[PDB]
């Protein structure tokens, strides 16, 4: 309902976890878990590439469709591009639904 | 046996030889009929059924409402409407992302 | 300088005319050009066929391009349609430089 496709098998969840590293331990036996452990976190890169099918468009229409367009006149920045302060920003949602199909 | 009754808007007429366009008389059309389902779908003049409306205690005695817009159901069974000899064939269906029953 | 592509050998003139048809000429010889002609004209159809190569758009290019659209708000009537009497009508001129590419 907020939109999408529906899988009855989607992409898997991916778990991630730092492994614990205990701190020195007691010098001599205790049952209780360990509970001191060394500080860490860890950092790295990942990629994800996914192949999408297209269906092309194949309207007999003779006039011209909407088309998504960038604004044409001067701005304080450009849409969809970073600050003076290097901040990504998304100005508006872009939908999906511009070309036009008969029912 | 009510032949004499039919839904406003629900059904399909055909002239007779020659009958008006417009304000054609009665006697100047003819009626089809889809009593033939009476066995499975609602009759379209009628409440679908009944279902509860409050929740009855011992102070309050139990309510119902009448149902006449009934949408699929679960367990539902129908029959679509019949064609006839001077009927439409055949109907596109709409390029559409879903459908229900697409029976024309 | 109209613009255009420029073509030592372009796409030849094709000339059509209309043969001559003499009314009934004189019952002697007269060495003059005949000048009475039966009155005619002559109709059909023409089709030209055109192969275009295209070379497609390689930007790298962030955000979104200047595209040409129809209008999005209602009308009196369609662009680039017909009237109410029939008659189609190009409502602007439209250009051929929407995409960008670099320098
Ligand atoms: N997003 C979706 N994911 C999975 N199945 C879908 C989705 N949308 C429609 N369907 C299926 O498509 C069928 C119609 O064809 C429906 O009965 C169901
Ligand atoms: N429209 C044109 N038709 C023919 N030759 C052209 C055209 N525009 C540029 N050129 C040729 O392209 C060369 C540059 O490459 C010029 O010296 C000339």
């Amino acid at each position: 309902l907020m939109g999408g496709f529906g899988l009855k098998h989607p992409p898997p969840q991916i778990l991630i976890k730092n492994t614990p590293v205990p701190a020195d331990p007691p010098t001599t036996f205790n049952q209780s878990k360990l509970n001191s452990f060394i500080t860490q976190y860890s950092t790295g890169q990942v990629s994800v590439e996914i192949e999408w099918e297209l269906q092309k468009e194949n309207s007999k229409r003779w006039n011209p469709e909407i088309q998504y367009t960038s604004n044409y006149y001067k701005s304080t920045s450009v849409d969809f591009a970073v600050n003076t302060e290097g901040v990504y920003s998304e100005p508006r949602p872009i939908g999906t639904r511009y070309l036009t199909r008969n029912l | 046996d009510e032949e004499r009754f039919f839904p406003s808007n629900g059904i399909l007429i055909f002239g007779k030889q020659n009958a008006a366009r417009d304000n054609a008389d009665y006697s100047d059309v003819m009626l089809t009929s889809e009593e033939e389902i009476k066995t499975t779908n609602p009759v379209a003049t009628e409440e679908y059924g009944i279902v509860a409306d409050n929740l009855q205690q011992q102070n309050t005695a139990p309510q119902i409402g009448t149902v006449n817009s009934q949408g699929a159901l679960p367990g539902m069974v129908w029959q679509n409407r019949d064609v006839y000899l001077q009927g439409p064939i055949w109907a596109k269906i709409p390029h559409t992302d879903g459908n229900f029953h697409p029976s024309p």
